């Protein structure tokens, strides 16, 4: 079970 | 076969030397090549934290473009600002068949704008989620284009840092176009920003270690796995659980993966940087010469001579049928200039 939709990139984290 | 591959090696070196000369000319002499009321805005093709990408139509020529709009107010964090300048300067200076072409850029009181060629076939992401997974020959065709694109970028000392299916568009010939250079950076040795997308982060990023272009080769392993399985190798509901799986040094493979594929992936998804393919004495050639790529004609791929696994349907220019729908929000330009000094170089 994991993320199936579009994934946001993180700029500082 | 041996001497054919060596000559092929010298020819790569020759190509990359010329490509660097071309890049540096544009890198040193980078602005304001259009304005907003030159375009009709049609439809939002994608949305993120800082803004959106819209299909627009140039009023004079009728040409269609993808316009990335960044809200200067939303771009408030230190590394969000620096990254935006990296993206514009890099995209104006590169030239490769699998990289999206920037046409115009400009700014107003409220926003920054980058106008790129419109690639109407949609994101690889959509196609992959719809079909489930790609067969290994299909995945390999896309992987080969990424290998060549990273060989080009890395030769220019550029790290890409956000490989994933959401950022790979399919063009009218069925080939890949990499977009979103928001995390790309010129790096002569190591860099230290904690950035990227959780599922695709190399262990050394997560562990707050100074890192180099090898993070892109790790991410290629994640991409190939996801293309061939339908899901990525480090898969959990929350980022912190993803990070624990990445650092563990463990990966499990579907039973339908070929042994050649598993061997390649074990050498890309390698936590030990002294052992990771792409990062050794022979560089990218350990990847290009791997058995899983034995059938790959690298020059034929670059020259776009290979028949693609599929061609997206197109109904005409401006067709947005291969993209998902997004909430539309009015583009409002303030009477007062916002953040003029932070974005002077843009
Ligand atoms: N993450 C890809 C966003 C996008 C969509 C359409 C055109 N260019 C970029």
């Amino acid at each position: 079970a994991g993320r199936t939709g579009r994934r946001q990139a993180i700029h500082d984290i | 076969a041996a001497a054919k591959k060596g000559s092929e090696q010298e020819s790569v070196k020759e190509f990359l030397a010329k490509a660097k000369e071309e890049f540096l000319k544009k890198w040193e002499s980078p602005q304001n090549t259009a304005q907003l009321d030159h375009f009709d805005r049609i439809k939002t093709l994608g949305t993120g934290s800082f803004g959106r990408v819209m299909l627009v139509k140039h009023k004079e020529t009728g040409n269609h473009y993808a316009m990335k709009i960044l809200d200067k107010q939303k771009v408030v964090k230190l590394k969000q600002i620096e990254h935006t300048l990296n993206e514009k300067r890099i995209l104006q200076a590169v030239n490769f068949p699998f990289l999206v072409k920037l046409e115009f850029s400009f700014k107003d009181n409220s926003n920054l704008y980058m106008v790129m060629e419109y690639v109407p076939g949609g994101e690889m992401f959509s196609h992959l989620r719809r079909i489930g997974r790609f067969s290994e020959p299909h995945a390999r065709f896309y992987a080969a284009q990424i290998v060549l694109t990273f060989e080009y970028l890395h030769s220019l000392d550029l790290i890409y840092r956000d490989l994933k299916p959401e950022n790979l568009l399919i063009d009218q010939q069925g080939y890949i176009q990499v977009t979103d250079f928001g995390f790309a950076k010129r790096v002569k040795g190591r860099t230290w920003t904690l950035c990227g997308t959780p599922e695709y982060l190399a262990p050394e990023i997560i562990l707050s270690k100074g890192y180099n272009k090898a993070v892109d080769w790790w991410a290629l392993g994640v991409l190939i796995y996801e293309m061939a399985a339908g899901y990525p190798p480090f898969f959990a509901d929350q980022p912190i659980q993803i990070y624990e799986k990445i650092v563990s040094g463990k990966v499990r493979f579907p039973s339908h993966f070929s042994s050649d594929l598993k061997d390649l992936l074990r050498n890309l998804l390698q936590v030990d940087l002294t052992k990771r393919f792409g990062n050794l004495k022979n560089g990218v050639n350990d990847i290009k010469n791997h058995k899983w790529f034995a059938t790959t004609d690298w020059i034929a791929i670059y020259q776009r001579k290979v028949e693609a696994p599929f061609i997206p349907k197109f109904k005409g220019p401006g067709d947005t049928s291969n993209f998902d729908d997004y909430e539309e929000e009015e583009i409002r330009v303030s009477i007062n200039e916002k953040c003029g000094k932070e974005f002077t170089e843009f």
